[PDB]
RNA sequence: CACGGACCAAGGAGUCUAACGUCUAUGCGAGUGUUUGGGUGUAAAACCCAUACGCGUAAUUGAACGUAGGUUGGGGCCUCGCAAGAGGUGCACAAUCGACCGAUCCUGGAUGGAUUUGGUAAGAGCAUAGCUGUUGGGACCCGAAAG
RNA sequence: AAGCUCGUAUCAGUUUUAUG
């Protein structure tokens, strides 16, 4: 038979699969972010 | 339990247990992967242990686990490691299978 | 500030330890109240009466508050009628374990209260008397 | 007692013991009787179970310790509109006793044992739910089931429980339940209750409010 | 290996070591409040003090690398095979020439190098 | 109720006969109380010794005050014997009387709690069970079929050492009985000439309910000592204030230890005693920690490893390629120049 | 200035004891202390305790009418909320004002009470181990006119 | 050295204005 994952591993797996389906997101949120900043930062040195 | 066989060794006097004069405290016991007393190292103070020993020639695959603690005459099992080394490795993962990285 | 405890028992540390990592990963005070509580002394620790614990418990909506006790709790003859309530401390007397249950009560060590209680919700931590 | 071969230290000694118990339990006339014994065997069968610390023995012996339930009062009998006499009261004391035995010894189960007991814990709830008639629905099973499954492990009241054993039934209720193959009683979603219970463990909540209730289904 | 910069090679000697011969080499603070050298004056032999710290990148570490681990028998030496690169056997110096053929023949069979090969043995 | 443990035959095959854990072997095990017991305990098998007050003062000296450019110590007077002008009742003096002599009613024998002593043997009565923790304390126990070791009470019936020592080797108690008799080394010290010339390391403990020749069968060989489950001496169970003594039980003895030790059942057996309570319900911090129930309500963590950052500053006004970075406008500076425009 | 130092091997000095304390650790806990002894014993070892005894458990005669206390803060917990913050509930601790029962100090052996009074308040203690302080014993070591 | 609260409005071998 195959061999089952162990269910702690399991539970581990799937939190830190939800953890970085939030980390991706919010790394494009800081890069919009960051860019948004660096223009207003250029308008403002100007 | 294994915490508590852990602090004994580590703070009461684990009897294999070597000093080195730079400080590192060494483990001399047969069924260590590594010769240090570490934490998740040491044999004792872990239910679950996996190592490599030989008698002869051929290489055998050691690990214990908790079905065994009570009877330490069969405490430790092993395979034979099909000594091609390629094929030896892909043994051993797959033998280790869940098994801490 | 006192950041370990001189306490030698190995069952103190390992408390420690799973609260220091409790409050560290969790943010709620309640962790941090009791994780500087274990660092007292004994002289630090007076002992919390089981008079004391049903004399706190009239608080509103105490019955389904679990009180929490850092040091030990001790027997009290003084009262006869101690309320139906969960205990937990580190170490309980015969006389106060044998009146806790018998009160249909339970009594649990501080890491099951911890495990049933990991932000503290409902908790309530009684300190013994120093005057 | 049976209890003493089902926990003894030989191999060749706990698999017979399984063996007798097949029948020993399929004699119902003989194990219709106060739930001490049920909750007896099922401490002895914890140990049992306790007992084999190897990734597919283990799931064999969890494989046929979940089917037990099946094997008890097999639905040949095909009860047409008939309550639980003397056939479906039997496996509630033994649904119950199976539980009584897991909660209390919950934090005795060791950091490397877990994964058999969350395992053993999942084949039992699959054998149940498949197991209440012949199939999963009916009215009458179902209810007396959820009342008397309902008041120990998702009460979520009383602390004496610990808050793991109902994360893990959250965590594979749904995934066991589209194991059986498109309506079903799932009156079992209890969950609203706990949610509407205050002062209950917000862990739970929160767990059965992220996991549960953001499923499609 | 990070470079094994020595803060102080020189052995440091107890003032007036050489002056008097019942004064040993062995350093040892003056706690007389005149004491020129508890004062460090200029031209004082130099005090021990923490400045003087190794790092411990490469503090134990022998000029050819690899850190000294006392060996008392096969079993001590077996104990290297996992830092046969960081760690070198040295045989005690209590180890009659007979175990120190068999120790040496195990520590080349496993790689492990020796502080002091050849001791007390003839070619 | 307990798990049980299997009862093994004089040839080494486990009978069928099992016992229920005696519920002693649950109990706490702390270091810290066991060691500190053994300490207090050790000093009570004290002699006591002393100097002789005499010594030093069978001298006749006197002090010669001053005007003689010596010594102000008293010296012995007379002359021809040599001894005379000889310093005398000074601890800096040869054959004086020395410094703080060690008088005979100086502390000996330690004090120690009766609860704490329960609690240090119930302690290490408990550290046997562990085969981890017994094989730290250096016991060849790892062949052993069963810990822990329950054997027939026929084995209190042997009253030669030729057939116990047998019994001894097939159970698997060979290995520490060869690993006894091999230690055996000439004392290191002054000790060579005060009775304790030899040493050797300690061998297999052996507990019985009832005595029948065991006793003095097992004297003999060396390493291995006899008690009885009433005394349970914690100096044997733990010797050298280190836990996890290798010791083999009768199954007889096996069900004497709950009433000598209690239970869940049978109170004491002791006027006045309880099993202390545990302060931890789970053992290993681990399960806790790693428990579904802490691990919903914890917030993620990292990489275990801090990652380094601004290791080395980089200077503005130089490395045009950090000056981007701090101000984006430098671009457009360098665009015209900025420098230079005409009014 | 002076006190000592020609050189070297060995020797050489806050050590022990009794009482009274702080702190730390352990055991028990309103109980505590087996070891003056008795039983037992592989024998100064190891293991148990019948009766008494020291300490505390309560006293200005006696303290439940109530969190064996209202209010205000107060670690903490809960609801509201993304946060700021609001509300509810509160250990020890602090302020205020509280209850019985006795002395000031009136009153006339009481009575009613003037205004502060010291307890109950709600046990928190007993045994052992370590550093450490004072006192007496030679008292960190050497030494003086005498009887 | 150890215990409570507070990280707050707690202070200052500093300066200036107002009460002479």
């Amino acid at each position: 038979e195959k061999i089952l994952t162990p269910e702690s591993q399991l539970k581990k797996s799937k939190a830190q699969q939800k953890t970085a389906e939030q980390v991706a997101a919010e790394r494009a949120a800081r890069k919009a972010a960051n860019k948004e900043k660096r223009a207003i930062i250029l308008e403002r040195n100007a | 339990s294994d915490e508590i066989v852990w602090q004994v060794i580590n703070q009461s006097f684990c009897s294999h247990r070597i000093k080195a004069p730079n400080g590192q405290n060494f483990c001399r016991n047969e069924y260590n992967v590594t010769g240090l007393c570490t934490r998740q190292s040491c044999p004792l103070a872990n239910s679950k242990y996996a190592t490599v020993k030989c008698d002869n020639g051929k290489l055998y695959l050691y690990m214990k686990t908790p079905e065994r603690a009570h009877t330490p005459a069969k405490l430790w099992e092993r395979i034979k490691l099909s000594k091609n080394y390629t094929k030896a490795l892909q043994q051993i993962d797959e033998h280790l299978l869940h098994w801490s990285k | 500030h006192r950041t370990a405890p001189k306490s030698d028992n190995v069952y103190l540390k390992l408390l420690v330890k799973l609260y220091t990592f409790l409050a560290r990963r969790t943010d709620a005070p309640f962790n941090k109240v009791v994780l500087k509580a274990l660092f007292l002394s004994k002289i630090n620790r007076p002992p919390v009466s089981v008079s004391r614990i049903a004399r706190a418990l009239k608080q509103e909506g105490a019955a389904n508050k679990t009180v929490v006790v850092v040091g030990t709790v001790t027997d009290d003859a003084r009262i006869f009628e101690f309320p139906k309530t969960t205990v937990a401390a580190l170490r309980f007397t015969a006389g106060a374990r044998a009146k806790i249950v018998k009160a249909g009560g339970e009594c649990i060590t501080l890491d099951q209260l911890a495990v049933r209680a990991p932000k503290g919700q409902n908790t309530l931590i009684l300190r013994g008397p120093r005057n | 007692n049976f209890v003493k071969q089902l926990s003894s230290n030989n191999r060749k000694t706990r698999v017979n013991a399984l063996e007798a118990l097949k029948k020993y339990l399929t004699a119902k006339q003989f194990k219709e009787n106060k739930q001490i014994e049920f909750n007896k065997l099922w401490k002895g069968l914890y140990y049992a179970m306790w007992f084999s610390d190897r990734p597919r023995p283990q799931q064999r012996l969890a494989n046929e310790l979940g089917e037990l339930h099946g094997l008890y009062f097999d639905p040949k009998d095909n009860s047409t509109a008939d309550e639980l006499t003397t056939n479906d009261k039997a496996f509630i004391k033994f649904s119950r006793g199976f539980w009584k035995v897991m909660c209390f010894e919950w934090f005795n189960i060791d950091r490397y044992r877990l994964d058999k007991y969350l395992l053993l814990i999942r084949r039992v709830l699959f054998s149940q739910l498949k197991y209440l008639q012949s199939r999963n629905w009916d009215k009458k099973l179902v209810d007396e089931y959820i009342k008397k499954v309902l008041r120990w492990l998702p009460l979520s009241g009383s602390p004496k429980v610990y808050t793991g054993i109902p994360i893990h039934i959250v965590d594979i209720l749904l995934d066991e339940w589209e194991r059986l193959l498109k309506k079903t009683p799932l009156d079992v979603i209890i969950f609203q209750d706990i949610v509407a219970d205050y002062n209950n463990s917000k862990v739970l909540r929160e767990k059965i409010k992220e996991d549960l209730f953001s499923d499609t289904r | 290996h990070p470079k094994i910069v020595k803060k102080h090679t020189k052995k440091f000697k107890r003032h007036h070591s050489d002056r008097y011969h019942r004064v040993a080499e062995n350093w040892r603070k003056q706690k007389g409040i005149d004491s020129v050298v508890r004062r460090r004056f200029r031209g004082n032999i130099s005090q021990p003090k923490i400045g003087y710290g190794s790092n411990k990148k490469t503090k134990f570490l022998s000029p050819s690398g690899h850190k000294t681990f006392l060996v008392a028998n096969v079993k001590d030496l077996e104990t290297l095979t996992m830092h046969t690169k960081t760690y070198a056997a040295e045989i005690a110096h209590n180890i009659s020439a007979k175990n120190r053929v068999v120790i040496l023949a195990r520590a080349k069979a496993l790689g492990i190098k020796v502080t002091n090969p050849k001791g007390r043995l003839a070619l | 109720s307990r798990p049980q443990v299997t009862v093994h035959s004089l040839t080494g095959e486990a009978t069928a006969n099992a016992l229920p854990l005696p519920a002693v072997f649950s109990a706490p095990i702390r270091p810290d109380i066991v060691h500190t017991v053994f300490t207090s305990v050790n000093k009570n098998k004290r002699q006591a010794y002393a100097v002789s007050e005499k010594a030093g003062h069978q001298t006749s000296a006197e002090s010669w005050g001053t005007g003689r450019a010596v010594a102000r110590i008293p010296r012995v007077g007379g002359g021809g014997t040599g001894r005379s002008g000889q310093g005398a009742f000074g601890n800096m003096c040869r054959g004086g009387r020395m410094f703080a002599p060690t008088k005979t009613w100086r502390k000996w024998n330690v004090k120690v709690n009766h609860n704490e002593k329960r609690y240090a043997t119930a302690s290490a009565i408990a550290a046997t069970a562990v085969a981890s923790l017994v094989l730290a304390r250096g016991h060849r126990v790892e062949k052993i079929p069963e810990i822990p070791l329950v054997v027939s009470t026929d084995l209190e019936s042997i009253q030669k050492t030729k057939e116990a020592v047998a019994a001894l080797k097939a159970v698997g108690a060979h290995s520490d009985l060869l690993k006894v008799l091999k230690s055996k080394k000439l004392r290191a010290g002054k000790g060579k000439y005060r009775n304790r010339r030899w040493t050797q390391r300690r061998g297999p403990l052996v507990v019985y309910a009832e005595d029948n020749g065991i006793v003095k069968a097992l004297r003999n060989v060396p390493g291995v000592e006899t008690a009885n489950v009433a005394s349970l001496n914690l100096l044997q169970l733990a010797p050298g204030a280190h836990l996890g003594r290798f010791v083999i039980w009768t199954e007889a003895a096996f069900t004497k230890l709950d009433q000598v030790w209690g239970s869940e059942t049978v109170a004491s057996s002791k006027v006045g005693y309880t099993l202390p309570s545990h302060i931890i319900s789970t053992s290993d911090v681990t399960r806790i920690i790693n428990s579904s129930e802490i691990q919903s309500a914890i917030r993620p963590a990292g990489q275990a490893t801090q990652k380094r950052t601004h290791v080395l500053k980089k200077n503005p006004l130089k490395n045009k390629q950090v000056l981007l970075r701090l101000n984006p406008y430098a671009k457009v500076f360098a665009a015209e120049k900025l420098g230079s425009k005409k009014a």
